[PDB]
């Protein structure tokens, strides 16, 4: 058995949002929910009990609620850092058989805009000698958290050997992101240079290597 | 301050059998919940100080737990895995109460005085009134949930695999910053960590003590069935060459541990 979340809420900064959570007498109904806060990279972590009661940390913004077989976590002053997935959970019938939510993702909108820093990496000796050849470009710190990166040989567009990561956030609450460029040891040194283009808000910024370049 | 450790294998095959660990220290019911990725938190069982134990009904035929007091200890089986069950596997402590209806303090329950009376909100008298009924010695129930639960420490989780493939350790390369990647006082190097099975790898740097611009990206799934990351680390440009800098690979799933130096881009 499930509890039933919206999938999704999103609000500005200082906005306020609700998230539901939908059950039935023999849980939400009991009158004993709770709610946790799941961000990715960090342990879940333990927000409101009892319906209402906040746990330690917790700040006032952080309001629960309930009516009837509906239970309402409320988020007022919306921060950045408040952006994660929120569950809430219940005894059922029991005060040891527990059931969870479906979760709803929390986005946090209209944060400081920042375009992406790019460094983009040539294969390393190591990995030459072992007869492979990985092109790695890195981006970080951007926000919104949404690019879209295209890789060149010389001046032509490279569409196989492509492999990009979807941006997650950094400890400082913006984006990155990763894309990696697969090519053997010959045809790296069989072309002049090689590019990763990297697109965010209508702006390109594009890094490249040569085979040419040691040091 | 109760902290939680879980133990036990990072890949599965198909129908083997999971056994965890989860090491309780400082000071209810101890037990687990599990989380596939993309997919919602899912309560699996617990044992209370009693030894009573309780399964998510949906699993149970699948489950066991056990205590064990002198170690301080509970553990978690799981029969019949499939990729269905690869998931983040977190120990939890959980407070438990069942309360019955009982009457406020210095209150007796004390049918008669709404069977005859016909009063309101007044299945309880006051004491005061020592058996008799008098309509300003009534009283509900303590007002109160029937049924207490929720989730009071979580553990940091392990990460359980499903695959008939098998594990494989990282390649460790350097992602060195050439004399045109830097970025005037300062410079990006990294470590490519490549072609390893299961997840998860992490990476520091220098042991821990170099934590400016550290950030380790997600993995890449290849075609080959293995995961690649990469950590990048800012760093002085002008101490390239002059300081030491290692990315400390850890992938626990294989016990094993990488420290790769990254020098500065050489023309040897």
């Amino acid at each position: 058995y499930e509890l039933t979340q919206p999938s999704s809420v999103s609000g500005s900064l200082g906005q306020r949002v609700s998230v539901t959570c939908s059950g039935s007498s023999s849980n939400v109904g009991n009158g004993y929910v709770s709610w946790y806060q799941l961000i990715p990279g960090s342990a879940p972590r333990t927000i409101i009990y009892g319906d209402t009661s906040r746990a330690s940390g917790v700040p006032e913004r952080f309001s629960g609620s309930r009516s009837g077989n509906t239970a309402t976590l409320t988020i007022s002053s919306l921060q950045a850092e408040d952006e994660a997935d929120f569950f809430c959970a219940s005894p059922d019938d029991s005060s040891s058989n527990a059931v969870f939510g479906s979760g709803t993702t929390l986005t946090v909108l209209g944060q400081p805009k920042s375009p992406p820093s790019v460094t983009l990496f040539p294969p390393s000796s190591e990995e030459l000698q072992a007869n492979k050849a990985t092109l790695v470009c890195l981006i970080s710190d951007f926000y919104p958290g949404a690019v879209t990166v295209a890789w060149k040989a010389d001046s032509s567009p490279v569409k196989a050997g492509v492999e990009t990561t979807t941006p997650s956030k950094q400890s400082n609450n913006k984006y990155a992101a990763s894309s990696y460029l697969s090519l053997t040891p010959e045809q790296w040194k069989s072309h002049r240079s090689y590019s990763c283009q990297v697109t965010h808000e209508g702006s390109t910024v594009e890094k490249t290597v040569a085979p040419t370049e040691c040091s | 301050q109760v902290q939680l450790r879980e133990s036990g294998p990072s890949l599965m095959k198909p129908s083997q059998t999971l056994s965890l660990t989860c090491t309780v220290s400082g000071s209810k019911s101890v037990g687990w919940v599990r989380q596939a990725p993309g997919k919602a938190l899912q309560w699996l069982g617990s044992v209370d100080t009693s030894g009573n134990t309780d399964y998510n009904p949906g699993l149970k035929s699948r489950l066991s737990i056990t205590k064990d007091n002198s170690k301080s200890r509970i553990s978690l089986t799981v029969t019949g895995m499939t990729t269905e069950d690869s998931a983040t596997y977190y120990c939890i402590t959980a407070h438990q109460k069942t309360n019955k209806k009982e009457c406020p303090e210095d209150y007796t329950y004390n049918p008669r005085c709404p069977q005859q009376y016909g009063w309101s909100d007044c299945d309880c008298m006051g004491d005061r009134f020592g058996g008799y009924c008098r309509q300003d010695g009534c009283s509900n129930y303590i007002h109160r949930s029937t049924y207490e639960w929720y989730v009071s420490a979580w553990g940091q989780g392990l990460l359980v695999t499903v695959s008939s493939a098998s594990t494989k350790g990282p390649s460790v390369f350097p992602l060195a910053p050439s004399s045109k990647s830097t970025s005037g006082g300062t410079a990006a190097l990294g470590c490519l960590v490549k072609d390893y099975f299961p997840e998860p790898v992490t990476v520091s740097w220098n042991s821990g003590a170099l934590t400016s611009g550290v950030h380790t990206f997600p993995a890449v799934l290849q075609s080959s069935g293995l995961y690649s990351l990469s950590s990048v680390v800012t760093v002085p440009s002008s101490s390239l060459g002059t300081q030491t800098y290692i990315c400390n690979v850890n992938h626990k799933p294989s016990n094993t541990k990488v420290d790769k130096r990254v020098e500065p881009k050489s023309c040897d």
